[PDB]
């Protein structure tokens, strides 16, 4: 609670490292090694371990200042015979895998030293984190954070966790990768129940992983829709995740094929421009038609005629228009069906609605589809099954706008009735 | 190109004759296989002879007519031949350098390959896979 105070001076920050190598950084001791009382205890310890050493080794404002940054504050970078002492421990700790985080976090310090001077052992450190499943630890890590150990330790201390993804996305350090962004969302995700007090940190994140999951969405739904899921319940900042929504400047799909035309710069998969296309063809007049003049890019080259649509459009009411298609089979869709986005997409629209509950009745594009969907897709199924609870957590959000027609809904839910005798 | 044929049917420019040897000699017994073509000519292919015959003139010439995509490659090219082809920006060659790793050497058309390594020094562990025909 106190690092949070200011930054770590430069003895505080020496003596953290001094006792964590001397204790071995706690890791070793008697969990169930002995008794499973003291088994619950141990993510927890390790979680303050690992966010107090990274709070203190503050890797982006260090990195930062690397750099350059204007100060106030004292570093411990300054004095060469502190990161002696630190380097030893956190060498030693390579060998082990609690401390991943710091050992992932200081190969990247080090690394910022690394043009300035050489650095062969940090890459081998910044390796053996990843393949330590530091990614995975550390999702670990803000579960338990995650509402339960303590809601106001824990966001404060989940930043921390987000710092190191910050900086760890630049090089391929740390590429935009399915790890990466998995670890990150889970620790934004912090498994929890709505409600807010403390947010997150802003922009490097935003261009380079929220901007970076929407520009592949649709193409990759679950990334962006689970992102936008966990910021709007925790977020007070509503309008701007929510009007994002409504008016979303990208659109990313798979290409229908062929004649559109395309300008030049370079050689140029990349730029074209287009005429008029309907994503949805034949089955109802309500079609999302683009209209000629657009700009689209073709991101992959890979495998796939994957582009870019500049094409601004609604998140809801588009989405509202896809699952429905996906009953009839009577339209076409030039986005494609799968049951995975099933879930996400209705639990958003779910979280959406919970949470702007009050400007509720604007809101909704999907009132009637979803309960066809929920009496179509009942199914003794897993994938399906988790579907069925979106659409159940749809209905609870809606209940309150609409209550009549949740209950007319309910008398002849499947589910339900067992009167009919 | 001094001999039967067309006579080619073109002026004797240098670039034509390359053309020949390219299309007339030993790329095609009866043409085709993994060149980059655009009209009926392999551009790299081209390039790299060109070089060879020790045009570099027209080589830069070619490219930049080209219609190609890794552009950046097209300035590199330009400056190597301005100078003393030495190219030696105190700037970019590291950019490119990196374009090479990454992108071009696991991969592609040799002849492109060997246009940027060669006028690169991209990669000094030295040798190019497919088209070194003699010694």
């Amino acid at each position: 609670l106190y690092y949070a105070y200011f930054e770590m001076a430069p003895s505080d920050l020496l003596v953290l490292t001094k006792m964590f190598k001397e204790q071995g950084f706690g890791s070793r001791q008697t969990n169930r090694l002995v008794d499973e009382t003291m088994d619950p205890f141990v993510d927890r310890i390790g979680y303050f371990s690992a966010l107090i050493l990274v709070e203190g080794m503050d890797i982006e404002s260090l990195h930062k200042c690397a750099l350059d940054d204007r100060r106030e504050l004292h570093q411990f970078a300054q004095d060469g015979l502190i990161c002696q002492d630190m380097d030893c421990l956190m060498l030693t700790f390579g060998d082990i895998p609690h401390h991943a985080p710091v050992l992932l976090a200081w190969a990247l310090l080090r690394h910022t030293l690394n043009p300035e001077e050489t650095s062969s052992v940090v890459r081998k450190i910044g390796g053996t984190a990843i393949q330590l499943n530091v990614f995975q630890y550390l999702t670990r890590l803000l579960q338990s954070l995650a509402s339960g150990g303590n809601d106001c330790t824990t966001s404060t201390a989940c930043m921390c966790v987000y710092g190191l993804l910050s900086f760890v996305l630049t090089s391929l350090t740390l590429g935009n990768q399915q790890d990466i962004i998995d670890t990150a969302c889970e620790v934004l995700a912090d498994p929890s129940l709505p409600e807010l007090f403390w947010g997150t940190e802003p922009t490097s994140g935003l261009g380079i992983i929220l901007d970076s999951v929407c520009g592949m969405f649709p193409h990759l739904l679950s990334p962006l829709l689970q992102l936008l899921r966990a910021l709007v319940s925790g977020k007070s900042t509503a309008k701007k995740v929510y009007s994002f929504l409504d008016k979303m400047s990208f659109y990313n799909e798979l290409y229908k094929h062929k004649p559109h035309d395309v300008i030049s710069h370079e050689d140029g998969t990349l730029w074209r421009r287009q005429t008029p296309k309907l994503l949805y063809p034949l089955g109802g007049q309500t079609n999302l038609r683009i209209p000629q003049g657009t700009v689209g890019q073709v991101m992959l080259d890979d495998r796939a005629y994957l582009v870019r649509w500049e094409y601004s459009y609604s998140s809801w009411t588009l989405f509202t228009c896809e699952i429905e298609m996906l009953l009839h089979v009577v339209s076409t869709a030039d986005v494609i069906q799968h049951c995975q986005r099933v879930k996400p997409i209705i639990d958003l629209v779910h979280k959406v609605i919970s949470t702007d509950l009050s400007i509720a009745d604007c809101l909704l594009p999907i009132t009637s589809r979803i309960y066809m969907l929920l009496q179509r897709l009942t199914t003794v199924i897993s994938p399906p099954v988790d579907v069925i609870a979106s659409c159940v957590n749809c209905l609870t959000v809606l209940a309150a706008r609409n209550p009549a027609k949740v209950w007319t809904d309910l008398r002849h839910t499947g589910f339900l009735p067992f009167v009919a005798h | 190109v001094f001999g039967n044929l067309h006579q080619l049917g073109g002026v004797p420019g240098t670039y034509q004759l390359v053309r020949s040897f390219l299309n007339i000699k030993l790329p095609a017994p009866l043409p085709g296989l993994q060149d980059g073509e655009v009209e009926g000519h392999p551009v790299w292919a081209l390039i790299y002879y060109c070089m060879r015959c020790g045009d570099l003139l027209a080589a830069s010439q070619v490219v930049n007519r080209a219609q190609h995509q890794l552009g950046e490659f097209k300035t590199w090219f330009q400056e190597y031949m301005n100078s003393k082809d030495r190219r030696l920006s105190p700037a970019t060659e590291n950019k490119l350098r990196l374009h090479y790793r990454r992108a071009l050497r696991n991969n592609t058309d040799p002849y492109k390959r060997a246009v940027y390594c060669i006028i690169g020094r991209c990669d000094v562990t030295d040798n190019q896979s497919e088209v070194a025909d003699k010694t």
